[PDB]
């Protein structure tokens, strides 16, 4: 679903580091290590809550009840 | 449970308080205990362990 | 049916809808596939069970599984008796029938005695064993039924005393009724108006059961995965619906029957007393189908070939997506084994390399029983068409089979899905096998399809029967591996496969023995079985309890969630992909149906309360969302 | 080895579902013992295996009771009346509607 | 888990020494002397009729079972203490093995040795009508690892072949549960309702 | 070592028969021979009568259309050979004595 | 043991303790002289000619193996073959063809017998039905030969299926209730020998091998109808333990002595079963069991 | 007979003179198959055993002979048209199978085994 | 013991059948019996009591 | 025509009757008819050899070629497997595995001593 707003183990706030990291791999075209060191995020536990996130949340979007088709 | 057939069930939740910790700050979030391994000879948990945290790196 | 994964997502669907089941007062059921034995193959077998069926019964027999074009299948035994006679056993209306085979040889086709007799004893006339035995069968029946000259005499008399059974009209004479019987009845692959083809056959099942009686062939193993095959669940679905229509003639014949029984008013031509026929009629034919699949239970007349009523359908769950995929690569080998305590049929055996995973089966008491598919595993669907095949064998050195007359073990019979088409030396027949492979997968040959199964049986000392067996028909398990002149993909089905080299890695490719090699070792396993991350380093019982586990985890049912009105469903909150995953989890899509979470773990013990099957989870992980379902 | 995650390929793909043939094309092969092997019944050689299956149960014949009053012969006793012969020679699934 | 790098060395040349070790249960099981090659017609003659008798079967068997396992007795003679990188008071794999804590030392082996013969109801691993243990084999390759002597251990993984066999042996204990419904239950209720 | 053909004939001159083993049919008696064409293909039928007996043959419609022998003819001397279209008759015997058949019913 | 109290186990044996004066090798040549023999054993074929015309003559010819062969390893001399041959074995071949007819209605070159073989052949013919004619290797012991005659009237008989089948059937040698006699590995100084079957009667006669005071069996009913019951009682607590000392399992014999003495309370051997139950004074224990 | 028609008898039929004195007229009894046009030769090379191979137009034939039972039959005048030939039942002195051989490809193992 | 129809899976089984199985009366009701005053519960591990 | 006790006519391709149950001196073929009053066949001799597995022996298997029985006591599963034992003052003791349980719980080894041969067994 949605981008978990703190990390599991250390407890920063990862939640505003998803719109981020998707650019930094399609405008800047950087690899998934840099783009996550530029964010500031360097303990591997904080690491893999942006690297390893499915987003899920975009495959629900698409079942609307409440608009046409 | 893994994926390697180690299932467990959750015996206590420990606070963050008093779970150890390590050089990087980072207190695990599940904690398996060692005498799993020698009788379920489960290798491939061992080499997923140093697999992942060297791609979360 | 013909729909992108965008419009079936505006159709209230996943993106990646799957099918394959059958929505049945809401219930997602499937018809779940079983184990039955190979068609149109005759095999030798050994059961105690056929010494119980009577006093003097050897415990050998040969047993052929037929199919009709409309793939509704006919068992027909032929039980060997310890006086040297031999018997045709048919099953027909949940109701045994014995016949001396003689009789049916006598019946099918205009025969001497020396032709029964030539075929069995092709040469080899110097063998006092089979010789023997064979005037037994001859002089049993000349002398139990001396009246009997001609082919429309004993159909005459076949179709005298199976009148009441087949239920015949009387406007049907004895010299039709009898060929109903052997119609119906008597090796049903080869076909109406091919009763040429069903004597050979049944002078190649007889020489068969003689040389299984005379110790020169090894008994066939009905559970060695290369003598058995899939009933598929949309082909039982057809099999299930032929029998509801078949009933439904019936009954209409029943309704007028209860007319002519009350004398009341009949006109067959009158066009309003046919619709007052048909409207008491009972012609709900699908709401008996859903009773099918609402509980398995199966209701009969005939009784199909099968050998269980019940537990035919279950019930599709999805707790997650892996135990949703794996209902549909799952097979059975019969509840009737479930019973047993033999472990004969339990056991994992080397013939099922490639076709049925060794690590995907559950624990318990379906252990063994109820196992899963290989990752490239296929099976047929369509028959291949095999029109062409006569006449490349021809022009390779198979002589005729219309006339050679040239039985025995010393030599290689060629069969096309179960239909004798000629002779060879088990030399030229190595050689005919080798080039048809050659043939096959260079597709420059117009009739042989690629998925021809080439069944080289050699010659041994007390093995398995010679032959050249070709099978192109459906519902074949099929593999695909790399032939290693030209470097080209073949498929590979599991008769074949007991008798070829097949290297597991390019590597390991030996000079001068192995013809074909592995297009990846991980094709042998299963697709759940596939998923575990390094499962060559763990010890096997851990990994057939991963592919257990695996299905129970609360993940991703779906993702369309609103539009379903299950009974119950546990969805994980936020899933993760796998850091360590196979290549094979990007290509079922895996990541649509996130099954778990990536986890910092410690292998310490440190706190006491973690042993023997504890672990310990972090408080404030916990609070900040780890693991969180509904 | 070198196994990426398509993380950007994946966020497209699910903003963006395809409007071609699906991806994940192992996954439709997963289930194709069940799908073609219904698709059988309907589609391909001799019409199918459910209309190659009504012609192998082809007739039902039973006779009146009803005389011809015929001529003093063992036709008189041999003479079963008219021949009702009833049979099915085509079936046909029809693709799920709704009524009135 | 690691062996050190010595200790990895004595494991390599212990395990060459058993190349030959499938043969020569061959050729004394068939009574050929002088130490025939492999591919001899007149051996493999005498092995296909090995292969149609149960009780000559189960000699082979139980012949070659004998001479690998002291070829796997010798390999956890030579490593398991002396080779190994870490030892005891500070392996804990070891200190677990020896206290009685959780394991064995039959684990342990496994683990960084071996895993050895793949044995199945007392016999060896099953071989099909053509002679062939797998699809990968020869037809009667008188081999160690074609009946099953797996030579691979859990820290370095297994290759398929022994992947399969393993399986195999993995299945065989999970059956004997399968067959094992209700057997004791009957036989202390009778003891107990007389004793009572 | 070679054999040189010299002559391959269209036309029907010898037939090739198959009855069983040790089959006689005495030299007092000739079988007719009926051929069928249609415009592309060969198929025979054989045919001839005695005093007790009566029977016939028939090609078959899986081998003629793949398969053709020929009857061939070799003097040393020659070091060549004549060729003739052989056809290949699968033929049996019915008695003309045992021609018989009963009431399609029990009469009771 | 437990429960059932049976008399007819599965695989009854009898321990045998041989002197410390016998050898191994005067041992091994002792229980052959026990092990039930059948004729089965000793032959290598049996050639049969069929042949029909004049009446069917059937001429069996038994080859068995060479005879030191079969007096090494089944102590049998080539006269003991003859007095079964002739005496055992075509009586129950007679009686075969016989009962198969009844359900039918429904190298070498040899010459030149002597007197004796001449009187031997003729003693054969008044005894039996379809003979005719008969010889033996009395020589060498290697082969047999008769030559049957049934009549003209019967049609084939399978006579190789029949044949095998009663030399399947018929004994050389075999002491009743005893079918194998082994000489096992002296486990703890016990040279022994152990026997497929019981029967005490019968190894008391052997007493110039066998500690006869010491000869232990497992089955418990066979020694209750021998030894009485305090010799019964002393081999339920022997098997108990044996049941559980192959599984490493140590259970104390005060628990054998209380459930041997507890089956062997009436002088006979009870099981706790129903019927064990039945010979007890509370009703609502018989009631409440069922 | 009285059988339906498409059967037109044949009426005529030609010469094959065996004669069979006491060098020798020896009958062969050749197969082919139906694709190979025989017309179109001229030499058939022959072997006392199976060891030969032809190539007529990249297809490669061969002698499987297997000369150590089928009735010949020869036309009675030309109307008859049977005698089964006899000497007193005449076997064929040689019978041979030209048959269709292929040419399976040898592996090329140092491209197929990479290290 | 009173047969009637025979029809099979005779219902309303007597006064016997009451008395007679492994349910019966006395094994479910006399010698075994449910209790007041018993709870039950999945077990956890501890180091600490 | 005969082969072995069996014969055959060669009209009609029946199998005739067996000239010895015959009254009034005559056989023929029944389907056709042929002329035999003299019964002209001759003793029809039909050797048959008992099968070479019908009596299985202790003496049948050492005539086989390939060892059909192991010796007594040279077999002992090849051990040097190092267990500190006080059984008696062993430290050999042969082992063998298995997966008894669910799934879940790991191997238990089945041990076997030598020296003494006494039966200790541990799981953990």
């Amino acid at each position: 679903m949605i981008v978990p707003v703190r990390c599991f183990s250390c407890g920063k706030v990862v939640g505003d580091k998803w719109e981020s990291y998707l650019n930094l791999l399609q405008e800047d075209e950087l690899d998934e290590g840099t783009a996550l060191s530029r964010l500031g995020l360097k303990r591997y536990c904080c690491r893999r809550m942006i690297l390893t996130h499915v987003d899920l949340i975009e495959k629900f979007l698409r079942y609307n009840p409440l608009e046409k088709r | 449970s893994s994926r390697h057939g180690q299932k467990g069930v959750c015996s206590r939740k420990w606070p963050t308080i008093d779970m150890p910790f390590s050089e990087t700050g980072i207190q695990p979030d599940i904690i398996i205990n060692p005498h799993a391994f020698p009788s379920r000879m489960t290798i491939g948990m061992f080499v997923e362990s140093l697999a992942g945290k060297a791609g979360a790196l | 049916n013909k729909m992108s994964p965008y419009e079936l997502v505006q159709h209230k669907e996943e993106s990646d809808e799957i099918g394959g089941y059958f929505i049945v007062n809401g219930i997602e059921k499937l018809i779940r596939m079983l184990i039955v034995q190979r068609r149109n193959h005759p095999m030798a077998i050994i059961r105690p069970s056929f010494a119980n069926r009577g006093a003097s019964y050897s415990h050998y027999g040969i047993q052929i599984r037929s199919v009709r074009p409309d793939q509704t299948s006919q068992t027909n035994v032929l039980h060997y008796l310890n006086d040297g006679q031999v018997t045709f056993r048919f099953s027909w209306r949940k109701n045994e029938y014995l016949v001396p085979v003689v009789m049916i040889l006598k019946a099918l086709c205009h025969t001497s005695d020396r032709e029964i007799f030539d075929g069995i004893i092709g040469n080899d006339v110097k063998d006092s064993f089979l010789t023997d035995r064979l005037e037994l069968l001859l002089r049993g029946f000349k002398k139990r039924y001396p009246h009997l000259q001609n082919r429309t005499q004993v159909l005459q008399y076949l179709g005298d005393k199976f009148r009441v059974v087949f239920q015949a009209s009387p406007d049907q004479s004895d010299l039709e009724v009898g060929q109903e019987v052997l119609d119906r009845i008597v090796l049903v692959h080869l076909g109406k108006d091919g009763s040429q083809d069903k004597f050979r056959m049944l002078l190649f099942m007889i020489r068969k059961l003689y040389s299984l009686v005379a110790g020169e062939c090894s008994p066939d193993n009905p559970d060695a995965t290369q003598h058995q095959e899939v009933l598929l669940g949309g082909f039982l679905y057809g099999m299930i619906l032929k029998e509801k229509i078949d009933e439904y003639l019936q009954n209409i014949i029943a309704q007028v029957r209860m007319d002519i029984n009350r004398g009341m008013a009949i006109n067959f031509k009158d066009k309003r007393y046919m619709s007052r026929v048909l409207m008491r009629v009972n012609e709900n034919i699908g709401s008996k189908m859903q009773y099918f699949l609402s509980t398995g239970n199966l209701v009969s007349q005939s009784g199909l070939d099968l050998q269980q009523v019940s537990g035919y359908t279950v019930v599709a769950e999805k707790i997650n997506f892996y135990r949703f995929i794996s209902h549909f690569r799952m097979v059975h080998r019969g509840s009737f084994f479930a019973q047993l305590k033999t472990t004969t049929v339990r056991k994992l055996l080397p013939e099922s390399w490639g076709f049925l995973c060794p690590v995907h089966t559950p624990d318990g008491s379906p252990c063994g029983l109820l196992n899963h598919f290989a990752h490239k595993c296929r099976i047929s669907t369509q028959q291949s068409d095999v029109s062409r095949i006569p006449s490349i064998l021809y022009s390779l050195g198979v002589a005729p089979a219309s006339h050679t007359f040239a039985a025995g073990p010393s030599l290689c019979c060629v069969q096309i899905d179960g239909k004798i088409i000629g002779w060879v030396s088990h030399e030229q027949g190595k050689i005919i096998a080798d080039t048809l492979r050659y043939w096959k997968v260079e597709g420059k040959t117009p009739g042989l399809p690629i998925d021809l199964e080439i069944g080289y049986v050699p010659p041994s000392t007390r093995g398995q029967y010679p032959g050249l067996y070709l099978f192109g028909g459906h519902s074949r398990m099929l593999r695909p591996v790399r032939y290693l002149p030209l470097d080209k993909e073949d498929i590979v089905g599991p008769f074949e496969q007991v008798y070829m080299n097949i290297a597991v890695t390019p590597q390991e490719i030996q000079n001068n023995v192995h013809t074909h090699v592995e297009f990846t070792p991980t094709n042998i396993l299963s697709i759940l079985a596939n998923l575990t991350p390094f499962s060559d380093f763990n010890q096997s019982p851990r990994n057939m309890y991963q592919c257990q586990m695996g299905k129970q985890t609360m993940g991703t049912p779906g993702v369309a969630l609103c539009h379903r009105s299950d009974n119950k469903l546990y969805r994980l909150q936020t899933g993760q992909t796998p850091i360590v995953k196979a290549n094979l989890y990007d290509d079922y899509g895996m990541d649509n149906f996130p099954n778990g979470f990536n986890a910092v773990v410690a292998v310490i013990s440190y706190t006491g309360y973690d042993m023997d099957d504890a672990m310990i989870i972090n408080k404030s992980a916990d609070e900040r969302g780890f693991g969180y379902g509904t | 080895r070198t196994a990426d995650f398509r993380t950007l390929e994946r966020e497209s793909r699910f903003i963006n579902p395809p409007k071609d043939k699906s991806a994940f094309p192992l996954l439709q092969e997963a289930v194709q013992p069940h799908i073609g092997s219904f698709n059988a019944l309907t589609e391909g050689p001799d019409g199918g295996l459910l209309n190659l299956g009504v012609k192998d149960i082809g007739e039902k014949v039973i006779f009146d009771g009803k005389p011809l009053n015929s001529e003093d012969e063992i036709s008189n006793s041999g003479y079963l009346g008219n021949k009702l012969s009833v049979s099915v020679e085509q079936v046909s699934i029809a693709k799920p509607m709704s009524n009135d | 888990l690691r062996l050190t790098a010595e200790g990895n060395k004595w494991r390599t040349d212990i395990l060459k020494t058993s190349v030959d070790t499938g043969r020569e249960a061959a050729a004394e099981v068939t009574n050929l002397d002088k130490d025939t090659p492999a591919d001899d017609p007149e051996l493999l003659k005498r092995l296909q009729e090995i292969l149609r008798d149960n009780n000559k079967s189960g000699i082979l068997d139980a012949v070659t079972s004998s001479k690998v396992n002291a070829i796997t007795s010798q390999v956890v003679s030579k490593c398991v203490p002396d080779g190994t990188m870490k030892k005891f008071p500070c392996n804990s794999m070891q200190a677990m093995a020896l206290s009685g804590a959780k394991g064995s030392n039959v684990n342990v082996s496994q683990i960084m040795c071996l895993l050895g013969q793949q044995a199945l109801e007392g016999r060896r691993v099953p071989v099909m009508v053509s002679g062939k243990t797998l699809p990968s084999f020869k037809p009667y390759e008188t081999d160690a690892m074609a009946g099953g002597y797996v030579k691979g251990r859990f820290y370095s993984g297994i290759k398929p072949q022994e992947y399969y066999f393993h399986c195999m042996a993995g299945r065989e204990g999970l059956i004997d549960t399968a067959v094992k419904t209700s057997r004791s239950g009957y036989l202390q209720r009778c003891l107990t309702k007389q004793l009572e | 070592s070679e054999i040189e053909i010299e002559s391959v004939q269209d036309q029907p001159s010898v037939a090739v028969g198959s009855f069983f083993k040790g089959f006689r049919a005495p030299s007092d008696t000739t079988f007719d021979l009926y051929k069928k064409k249609k415009s592309e293909k060969d198929e025979f039928v054989l045919h001839g009568e005695n005093e007790r007996l009566e029977y016939e043959g028939y090609t078959d419609s899986s081998s003629q259309a793949s398969n053709q022998y020929v009857v061939g003819l070799f003097n040393p001397e020659k070091k060549s050979i004549q060729l003739y279209k052989a056809p290949v008759l699968v033929s049996k015997v019915v008695s003309k004595s045992s021609k018989n058949l009963r009431g399609p019913k029990i009469k009771s | 043991i437990v429960m059932t109290a049976s008399a007819a186990i599965k695989t009854p044996q009898m321990t045998l303790p041989i002197w410390n004066d016998v050898s191994d090798e005067q041992a091994d040549t002792f229980c052959k002289s026990i092990s039930k023999v059948l004729l089965s054993e000793v032959i290598d074929k049996v050639i049969v000619t069929e042949t029909t015309g004049t009446a069917r003559s059937y001429v069996i010819h038994m080859r068995f193996f060479d005879n030191n062969e079969y007096s090494e390893e089944y102590d049998v001399s080539k006269e003991e073959l003859q007095n079964v041959i002739s005496n055992q074995f075509i009586h129950l071949l007679e009686a075969a063809i016989v009962k198969e007819i009844k359900k039918q209605k429904r190298v070498e070159a040899n010459n030149n017998m002597n007197k004796v073989q001449r009187d031997r052949q003729s003693a054969i013919i008044s005894h039996h039905r379809f003979i005719t004619k008969y010889n033996f290797d009395d020589e060498s012991g290697k082969w047999c030969e008769f030559k049957l005659e049934l009549a003209a009237d019967t049609e084939k008989l399978l006579m190789v299926n029949i044949v095998e089948e009663i030399c399947r059937k018929s004994i050389i040698r075999q002491i009743p209730h005893i079918d194998r006699c082994v000489h096992p590995e002296p486990e703890n100084g016990k040279r022994v020998l152990v026997t497929e079957g019981v029967n005490f009667q019968a190894m008391w006669d052997q007493e110039a091998f066998i500690d006869v005071d010491g000869i232990t069996s497992n089955d418990v009913a066979a020694v209750l109808k021998t030894y009485g019951v305090e010799a019964a009682r002393n081999t339920i607590v022997n098997e108990i333990n044996n049941v559980f000392s192959r599984y490493a399992i140590s259970v104390s014999f005060r628990h054998l002595d209380l459930i041997a003495d507890m089956m062997t309370r009436q002088g006979t051997y009870l099981a706790f079963n129903r019927q064990g139950m039945e010979t007890s004074t509370s009703s609502f224990m018989k009631m409440s069991y069922e | 007979f009285s059988i339906p028609d498409g059967f037109k008898k044949c009426k005529h039929l030609k010469n094959f003179p065996l004669n069979g004195d006491n060098k020798q007229q020896q009958v062969w009894l050749i197969k082919f198959p139906s694709n190979v046009d025989i017309s179109k030769l001229k030499s058939l090379p022959v072997d006392f055993e199976s060891s030969t191979t032809m190539t007529i137009d990249k297809h490669d034939y061969k002698i499987m002979d297997d000369t150590d039972n089928m009735t010949l039959l020869v036309p009675s005048e030309s109307k008859e048209s049977l005698k089964i030939a006899s000497t007193a039942p005449l076997q064929f002195d040689k019978v041979f199978s030209v048959s269709e051989t292929a040419k399976i490809p040898a592996i090329d193992y140092s491209k197929v085994r990479v290290p | 013991k009173a047969q009637g129809r025979t029809s099979g899976k005779v219902p309303i089984p007597g006064v016997k059948q009451a008395l007679e199985k492994k349910e019966g009366l006395f094994r479910k009701h006399m010698m075994g019996k449910r209790v007041n005053y018993a709870a039950r519960s999945v077990i956890s591990p501890d180091p600490n009591i | 025509s005969v082969v072995g006790s069996l014969i055959f006519c060669l009209d009609c391709g029946d199998l005739l009757e067996n000239p010895n149950a015959v009254l009034g001196s005559n056989v023929e073929c029944s389907q056709c008819k042929a002329i035999y009053p003299k019964s002209q066949f001759s003793n029809l001799k039909v050797v048959t050899t008992t099968a070479d597995d019908a009596f299985p022996s202790s003496l049948r298997a050492k005539k086989s070629v390939v060892k059909t029985s192991l010796k007594k006591n040279e077999l002992k599963d090849g051990a040097t497997i190092k267990e500190k034992c006080p059984q008696c003052g062993n430290e050999e003791m042969n082992y063998h595995t298995l997966q008894l349980r669910s799934a879940d719980e790991g191997a238990t080894v089945f041990y076997t001593c030598t020296s003494c041969g006494y039966k200790f067994r541990t799981n953990n």
